[PDB]
DNA sequence: AGGTAGTCACAGCTGATTGCGCT
DNA sequence: GCGCAATCAGCTGTGACTACCT
C-alpha cells in the first residue's frame, strides 16, 4: 500500500551510504560553490542521468 | 634491497642522474622502466620502448613497462642491434642503468639466431649456424626422441638435422630452457618452392598509423615472423590481417572460435582483398564450397583437432589440408589457445608464419607464458588511450555503481554459503531496479543498450518481467541473428539481452550503453571484451554490482585489467530521481515473493 | 613491394648527444617546433563574398511523421533550420531568408523574404506544431521561389534550399520547363533529402548548378546545413552593385535629458502582442523611425538598417596581414626586446616586420597573425 | 527420465513455505538471582536473558 | 546459376564449370526474401493459398508500405495474368489499392502490343520526374525480357 | 600446520538421428 | 516416398568450489 511504499523507500534509498552522506551534508558547506571553474568540472565529470 | 619501510630502493645502485632531469625515463635493477608522458621527447622514447619492451601499464601521467627475455628476443628480431639499444637506453636513464640490466640484456641477445627452425618440403629441421649448438644439445634426452630414424648426421651443405613433427611443441618448449630460443623467420620474397597466389587487395582499404606500426614491425627486413598483435575490438583487427595475408602472397588459413566468425573473416576478405569466391572456400561442415585446391581456407577450432570420430567428407579435407605447407596461418582469439585441444592444433597443421589476433591478451591459468613459445613474441601492444584521444576508439566513461542489499535478501545470503548464494545477489531487488531506472533514461534518451547477464536463469525472469528481447544462447541460429539484425536498425527496439554468448568477437551492431550484472567471477578476459563491443564521451558503460557481497569483490579484481589500460570505474552510489518514476519491486511484498521463486532452484 | 615491409623506422634516432647532456636543448627546438601549427589563418578558404537570398522549402508531408530523427523529422528538421538561419545570419551581413513550407500539393509562403533572424525563428517554433498533412507539390513551392527571386538584381546570387522528405510530388505541370525557365533565371537549387535519392531531385540539381545531398544522420544532416551555410565565390569585379543603406545609431533615453521621447517600435507594432513600449532604441537616418533589431530594414522608407561591425567584422580579408620574415636571433643586430609585448627575445628565431620593421617575438607574431590582423608597428 | 525428473520435483518445491524457524523467545517464569536481578530462560533454544527490574 | 543441369538437358560435354561474380566498392544489389507477414502467416503463393484473403491482405501491404521507402519506380512480378487480375481486383475491392495510388501511379501490362508499349512510355515519364509509378507484370510476359530497367527505373 | 583433480554452471563445436513439407 | 531443417549426444573451454597428504 501506500504505507508499505514509503516504508520500502527508506529502507532501500538510504540504507548503507546515506545513513552518513546525508548527516555529512547537514554539516556541509550550505552556502554557494566555490568556483564556477568547480562546477564546470563536476558537470564534466558527472553522467546524463545525475544532471537531470 | 633494503626493506626500511618495505619497499624496494634502488638510491645507491642508480646515482648516474648527471644533468639533470632532460630523460624522462627510470630503470629498475631488476628489471622495470617508467616513462614520463609528459615530455616533448614522449613520442619518441614511446616509440623505443615498444620495439625493446611490453607495457604493464599505461596510465594518463606515469608509464610502466617491464623488460622480459621474450621482448628483447622481439626487439633484436628487428633490426636493432644490442650496442645501438644499450647506447640509447644509456641515453635516456636520467639514473644509469644499473649493473644487472646490461649482463641481463646481453645474455639474452646474445643467443637469438644461434638457433633456427625451418620449414622444406612438409618437413621439419632445425639449422644452427654454428655446429658446436648441435653437440651441446644432442645429450639432451628429449632432442633424441625427435630424429628418426636417430638422423645419424644429416650431412649438408651449417649443421642441421630433421626433428619430429608430432613433438615440435615439446622441443619448443626445451629450447628456451636451454637458453637457445627458436626464431619462426619466412623469407617469403623468394621460395620458387611454394605456389604463391594472386591475392592483391584493393588499392581503397586506408589503414591507420599504429597499423602501419604494427605491420612494419611484423615485416622488419623484408621476412614475416610469427607473432601476436593486440588491437581492440573496436580498432581495425580484421583489416591488420587482411593486409598481412596480401603482403605475405601464400596460401592462408584463418581460425576462428565461432562458427560465425569465418563468415566475417569471409565478408572482411571480399571486401578489403579482391578475391574470387572460387579460391576462398569455409570448411566448417555447413556448405563444403570445395575446399580441395583452394587459396585462401577459413575455419574454426574444436574442428581440427578432434579426438573422435569424423565425417566422409570432413576426414578426406582434413587429409588434404595436412599435405602441404601453409603461409601465414591466422588465428583469432588468440588468447584462448593455450587449452587442453587448441595447443595441438598448431601441431595438426604445418605452416611458416603463425600470426595471432586478439583484444584480451588477459587471460587465468598464467598459461599466457606458454604463448610465447607456442606462435611468437608479443609484437605489438596499442595504447588504448592514445588510440581514443585520436577520436577513432569511442570514449567510453566507465561507472561502477552498486546497490544495496535488500533486507529480504541479506539474510538468505549469509545464510548459504554452498554455492546457492549467486542467484541471491544476481537477483537483487535493487540492483533490478537501478537497471530498469537505466533501461528507461537511455530509452528515452536513444541509445542503444546491451545487457550482459550470466546466470540465463536469473536472466529469464530478468528479461520477461520487462517485456524484451533475450539470447538464452542455446536456442537456434537464425532467430539470434534475425533479432542481432533487427536490433541495430529498427527505432521501436533499442535494448537486446545476451547471456555469455557476446564474449566473443561477433558482429553485434554499435551500441552506446553496456549493463553487465553477475558475470564470471575475476574473468578479466571477459569484461574486457564486454567493454570492446561498445567502442568503435561517446558512449558509456555501467557494471552493477551489490554489496557486502562477493561481486563487489569480484569486480574490484575484474577491473585491474581496464585499469592498467588507462580507464578509471567512477563509483555511483545515489542514482538521481529513482523515486521520480516508478518501478518495479516497489513494495516489499514481491520483493519477499521472489525469494520463494529464487529459492525454488533446490538442486540437489 | 609495400611501404611497411621495408625498414623498420627507427624515430628515435633524431636525438643526438655530443657533450653528454646537450639533449635539452634538441628538445628545446621540439618546443619551438610545437607551436605554429595552425597556417596563419582562422578559415583558410573564401576571401570574399556575394549577396544571397537564399529560400528554404520544408516538407509538410505525412513523411515527416517518420521517427528516424527523435522525435520525427519535422521537429529535428526545424532545430537544425534555426541553428542554420543563426549561424548564416552571422556569417553574411546582408542576406536574406524566405521560407516556404509545402503540404496538400499546395505552397505556403510562411515568412516573407527579410534579413531579420529573429523573426524567422519565431516562425520556426511557431510552425513546429503544425499538422502535417497531403504530399508535397516541389513545382509550386519552386514557382513561388521564382516568382520572387525573379525581380532581384543579378549581382545577388538566388539561392533555393530544399529540405525535401517525401519521396514524391505532384506536379501540375511539367516540371523540366521549369527547370529550364529556373536555368534561365540563373537560379542556384540545391536539395538535401532525407530518405533515399530521387531523380528529378538530382536531374534539378545538375541543371541548376546546386548539389543534391542525402542524409545518413543528424550530424550528417548538421554537416551538409554548415556546408550550405558558407556563401558562394564571387568574381573580382562583377557588375555596379551598390545599396542604399543607413547606419542608426543606438540611441538611449534618460529622464534626466529632455529629449527623452517614449515611443513604439515599429516592428513591434505588427505583432498581436502589446508592441513595447521602451524609452528608446534605433532610429531611421532617413524618417526617424525607431526599431529594436537590427539589422532590419525599414518598413517605411525602404532604406535597410544595417549594423556597421557587423560589415567591418569582414575587412581584415580584404587586407590580409603579410608573414614576418623569420629572422635567428645571432643574426639580428639590434634591440633584444620585443616590440609588442616588451619581452626579452630569447627564442632562438625573432620575427621582423617588413614596413615597420619592428622585431615581435613567436607569442606576438602568431596573435598578430591569428586575431589582430593588423600589425601594431605600422599602425604607429 | 528426463521429462519426469522435469516434473517430479515442480510439486516438490511447491510445498514448503517457510524455511526458517521462529526464533521468538518464549522465556518462561523468571529466576530471582542477588540484587534483584531477574533471568529469563528461553524455552526453545535456552538463551538467558537477565536483567534487573525496577 | 545450375551448371550441371544445362550439360544434360542437351547433349553437352562442358569443361569449364565456370562462374562470376561482379564486385565494385560498395554492394550494389540488396536480394531479401520475405516470408511471413506482421500477422506471422506465409505469404506463399500456393495454388490451394491464391484465393486467401490473408496473402492477399499480406501481398496489398507489402506493397503499400515497400512503395514509400523505394522512389521512382517499382517493377513487380506475379505469377500469371490470371492471379495478377484477380489480386488487383481484391486489393479494388477493399479500400488499400487507393493508399497505394497517391504513393505511386499504378501500370497495368497487357497482351496488347501497343498497350504495352505505351504503358512503359508512360511508367518511364512518370519514373523521369518525381511521381514515381508501379509497374505490374508477369514472370512469363514479353516485358520479361524485352526491356531492360536501367538505374533510377525500377 | 597449508595446496590440486573431480564437480558444477553455462556457453561453444561437430557427429549422427528424426519428425515435417508436397505445383 | 524423398529432401531440408530441427534436435540431441558427445566432447571441450572457462571460471570457481571442494575433499585428502608433506
Ligand atoms: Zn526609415
Ligand atoms: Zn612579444
Ligand atoms: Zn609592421
Amino acid at each position: 500500500g501506500t504505507s508499505s511504499q514509503a516504508e520500502a523507500a527508506r529502507i532501500l534509498a538510504a540504507s548503507w551510504p546515506q545513513n552518513r552522506e546525508d548527516e555529512e551534508k547537514q554539516k556541509l558547506k550550505g552556502g554557494p560553490k566555490k568556483t564556477k571553474r568547480e562546477k564546470k568540472a563536476a558537470a564534466s565529470h558527472l553522467f546524463p542521468f545525475e544532471k537531470l | 634491497k633494503v626493506d626500511e619501510y618495505g619497499a624496494k630502493d634502488y638510491r645507491l645502485q642508480m646515482p648516474l642522474k648527471d644533468d639533470h632531469t632532460s630523460r624522462p625515463l627510470w630503470v629498475a635493477p631488476d628489471g622495470h622502466i617508467f616513462l614520463e608522458a609528459f615530455s616533448p621527447v614522449y613520442k619518441y622514447a614511446q616509440d623505443f620502448l615498444v620495439a625493446i619492451a611490453e607495457p604493464v601499464c599505461r596510465p594518463t601521467h606515469v608509464h610502466e613497462y617491464k623488460l622480459t627475455a621474450y621482448s628483447l628476443y622481439a626487439a633484436v628480431s628487428v633490426g636493432l642491434q644490442t650496442s645501438d639499444i644499450t647506447e640509447y637506453l644509456r641515453k635516456l636513464s636520467k639514473t644509469g642503468v644499473p649493473d644487472g640490466i646490461m649482463q641481463f640484456i646481453k645474455l639474452c641477445t646474445v643467443s637469438y639466431g644461434k638457433v633456427k627452425l625451418v620449414l622444406k618440403h612438409n618437413r621439419y629441421f632445425v639449422e644452427s649456424c654454428h655446429p658446436d649448438v648441435i653437440q651441446h644439445l644432442l645429450q639432451d634426452p628429449v632432442i633424441r626422441e625427435c630424429r628418426l630414424r636417430n638422423s645419424e648426421g644429416e650431412a649438408t651443405e651449417t649443421v642441421s638435422f630433421e626433428v619430429k613433427q608430432e613433438m615440435i611443441e615439446e622441443l619448443q618448449k626445451r629450447c628456451i630452457h636451454l637458453e637457445y630460443p627458436l626464431l619462426a623467420e619466412y623469407d617469403f620474397r623468394n621460395d620458387s618452392v611454394n605456389p604463391d597466389i594472386n591475392i592483391d587487395l584493393k588499392p581503397t582499404a586506408v589503414l591507420r598509423p599504429y597499423q602501419e606500426k604494427s605491420l612494419r614491425k611484423m615485416f622488419g627486413n623484408g621476412r614475416a615472423r610469427s607473432g601476436v598483435i593486440v588491437l581492440p575490438c573496436g580498432a581495425g583487427k580484421s583489416l591488420v590481417g587482411v593486409t598481412a595475408a596480401c603482403t605475405v602472397r601464400k596460401r592462408c588459413l584463418v581460425l576462428g572460435n565461432s562458427a560465425v566468425s569465418v563468415e566475417q573473416w569471409k565478408a572482411q576478405f571480399k571486401m578489403w582483398s579482391t578475391i574470387d569466391d572460387s579460391q576462398i572456400c569455409r570448411f566448417t561442415s555447413d556448405a563444403k564450397d570445395k575446399p580441395i585446391g583452394c587459396s585462401v581456407a577459413i575455419s574454426t577450432y574444436s574442428m581440427l583437432g578432434h579426438t573422435t570420430k569424423r565425417s566422409w567428407e570432413a576426414e578426406r579435407v582434413m587429409e588434404w589440408l595436412k599435405t602441404q605447407e601453409w603461409g601465414l596461418m591466422i588465428l583469432d582469439e588468440v588468447h584462448t589457445i593455450p587449452a587442453k585441444m587448441f595447443r595441438r592444433v598448431l601441431t595438426i597443421v604445418q605452416a611458416h608464419c603463425k600470426l595471432g589476433l586478439t583484444a584480451t591478451l588477459v587471460r587465468e591459468d598464467d598459461k599466457i607464458v606458454d604463448l610465447n613459445f607456442l606462435i611468437g613474441p608479443k609484437l605489438y601492444e596499442a595504447n588504448w588511450m592514445e588510440l581514443q584521444n585520436n577520436g577513432y576508439i569511442a570514449k567510453v566513461q566507465c561507472a561502477e555503481v552498486w546497490c544495496p542489499m535488500s533486507p529480504e535478501f541479506y539474510r538468505e545470503y549469509v545464510a548459504i554459503k554452498t554455492k546457492k548464494r549467486i542467484l541471491l545477489y544476481t537477483m537483487n531487488p535493487n540492483k533490478f531496479r537501478a537497471c530498469q531506472f537505466l533501461i528507461k533514461f537511455h530509452e528515452r534518451r536513444n541509445d542503444k543498450i546491451i545487457v550482459f547477464a550470466d546466470n540465463v536463469f536469473a536472466l529469464k525472469e530478468y528479461a520477461i518481467r520487462l517485456n524484451k528481447p533475450y539470447i538464452y544462447g542455446p536456442t537456434s541460429q537464425g532467430e539470434r541473428m534475425q533479432i542481432l539484425q533487427n536490433f541495430k536498425h529498427n527505432p521501436k527496439i533499442n535494448t537486446i539481452f545476451i547471456s555469455k554468448v557476446g564474449d566473443t568477437s561477433f558482429d553485434l551492431p554499435e551500441a552506446n550503453v553496456l549493463i553487465q550484472i553477475s558475470s564470471h567471477g575475476g574473468s578479466r578476459r571477459q569484461e574486457a571484451q564486454r567493454l570492446g563491443r561498445v567502442l568503435r564521451y561517446n558512449a558509456f558503460f555501467y557494471s552493477l554490482v551489490s554489496q557486502d557481497t562477493q561481486e563487489m569483490a569480484y569486480s574490484t579484481k575484474r577491473q585491474r585489467f581496464l585499469v592498467d589500460q588507462g580507464y578509471s570505474f567512477k563509483v555511483i552510489t545515489k542514482l538521481a530521481g529513482m523515486e521520480e518514476e516508478d518501478l518495479a519491486f516497489s513494495t516489499k511484498e514481491e520483493q519477499q515473493q521472489l525469494l520463494q521463486k529464487v529459492l525454488a532452484a533446490t538442486d540437489l | 613491394t609495400k611501404r611497411w615491409e621495408g625498414g623498420y623506422e627507427r624515430t628515435w634516432e633524431i636525438l643526438k648527444e655530443d657533450e653528454s647532456g646537450s639533449l635539452k636543448a634538441t628538445i628545446e627546438d621540439i618546443l619551438f617546433k610545437a607551436k605554429r601549427k595552425r597556417v596563419f589563418e582562422h578559415h583558410g578558404q573564401v576571401r570574399l563574398g556575394m549577396m544571397r537570398h537564399l529560400y528554404v522549402v520544408v516538407d509538410g508531408s505525412r513523411t515527416m511523421e517518420d521517427q528516424d530523427l527523435k522525435p520525427n523529422r519535422l521537429t529535428c528538421t526545424l532545430k537544425l533550420l534555426e541553428y542554420f538561419v543563426e549561424e548564416y545570419f552571422d556569417q553574411n551581413p546582408i542576406s536574406q531568408i524566405g521560407i516556404i513550407v509545402t503540404k496538400s500539393k499546395r505552397a505556403e509562403k510562411l515568412t516573407e523574404l527579410s534579413g531579420n533572424p529573429r523573426k524567422h525563428i519565431t516562425s520556426l517554433k511557431k510552425a513546429v506544431d503544425m499538422t502535417c498533412h497531403g504530399e508535397p507539390s516541389l513545382y509550386n513551392s519552386l514557382s513561388i521561389a521564382m516568382q520572387t527571386l525573379k525581380h532581384m538584381p543579378g549581382h545577388t546570387s538566388r539561392e533555393v534550399l530544399i529540405i525535401f522528405s517525401s519521396l514524391t510530388t505532384c506536379d501540375p505541370s511539367n516540371i523540366y520547363d521549369l527547370i529550364k525557365t529556373l536555368k534561365a533565371a540563373k537560379i542556384r537549387v540545391s536539395v538535401i533529402g532525407l530518405s533515399a535519392e530521387v531523380r528529378v531531385c538530382t536531374v534539378l540539381a545538375r541543371e541548376t548548378g546546386g548539389t543534391y545531398h542525402v542524409i545518413l544522420d543528424e550530424s550528417h544532416y548538421k554537416e551538409l546545413l554548415t556546408h550550405h551555410v558558407s556563401p558562394p565565390p564571387a568574381s573580382s569585379s562583377s557588375e555596379c552593385s551598390l545599396i542604399r543603406m543607413g547606419f542608426p545609431q543606438h540611441t538611449i533615453a534618460s529622464l534626466s535629458d529632455q529629449d527623452a521621447k517614449p515611443s513604439f517600435s515599429m516592428a513591434h507594432l505588427d505583432g498581436n502582442t502589446e508592441p513595447g513600449l521602451t524609452l528608446g532604441g534605433y532610429f531611421c537616418p532617413q524618417c526617424r523611425a525607431k526599431y529594436c533589431e537590427l539589422p532590419v530594414e525599414c518598413k517605411i522608407c525602404g532604406l535597410t538598417l544595417v549594423s556597421a561591425p557587423h560589415l567591418a567584422r569582414s575587412y581584415h580579408h580584404l587586407f590580409p596581414l603579410d608573414a614576418f620574415q623569420e629572422i635567428p636571433l645571432e643574426e639580428y643586430n639590434g634591440e633584444r626586446f620585443c616590440y609588442g609585448c616588451q619581452g626579452e627575445l630569447k627564442d632562438q628565431h625573432v620575427y621582423v616586420c617588413a614596413v615597420c620593421q619592428n622585431v615581435f617575438c613567436v607569442d606576438c607574431d602568431v596573435f598578430v597573425h591569428d586575431s589582430l590582423h593588423c600589425c601594431p608597428g605600422c599602425i604607429h | 527420465d528426463k521429462k519426469v525428473k522435469e516434473l517430479r520435483r515442480a510439486v516438490r518445491s511447491s510445498v514448503w513455505k517457510r524455511e526458517t524457524i521462529v526464533h521468538q523467545h518464549e522465556y518462561g517464569p523468571e529466576e530471582n538471582l542477588e540484587d534483584d536481578m531477574y533471568r529469563k530462560t528461553c524455552t526453545m533454544c535456552g538463551h538467558e536473558l537477565t536483567y534487573e527490574k525496577m | 546459376s545450375p551448371l550441371d543441369i544445362y550439360p544434360k538437358i542437351l547433349d553437352f560435354h562442358p569443361v569449364t564449370m565456370a562462374t562470376f561474380t561482379m564486385t565494385l566498392a560498395r554492394v550494389c544489389l540488396c536480394p531479401m526474401i520475405i516470408g511471413r507477414g506482421n500477422d506471422q502467416v506465409a505469404i506463399s503463393s500456393k495454388f490451394e493459398t491464391r484465393e486467401d484473403i490473408a496473402v492477399i491482405r499480406n501481398y496489398g501491404n507489402l506493397l503499400l508500405e515497400m512503395s514509400a521507402v523505394v522512389p521512382d519506380g517499382i517493377v513487380a512480378f506475379f505469377t500469371s495474368y490470371q492471379y495478377m487480375e484477380s489480386t488487383v481486383a481484391s486489393w479494388y475491392e477493399q479500400g488499400i489499392l487507393e493508399n497505394i495510388q497517391r504513393n505511386k501511379l499504378l501500370f497495368i501490362e497487357t497482351q496488347d502490343g501497343a498497350e504495352t508499349s505505351v504503358a512503359l512510355e508512360k511508367y518511364q515519364e512518370a519514373c523521369e520526374n518525381g511521381r514515381g509509378a508501379i509497374l505490374l507484370s508477369v514472370a512469363r510476359g514479353k516485358v520479361s525480357e524485352g526491356i531492360d530497367f536501367v538505374h533510377h527505373y525500377g
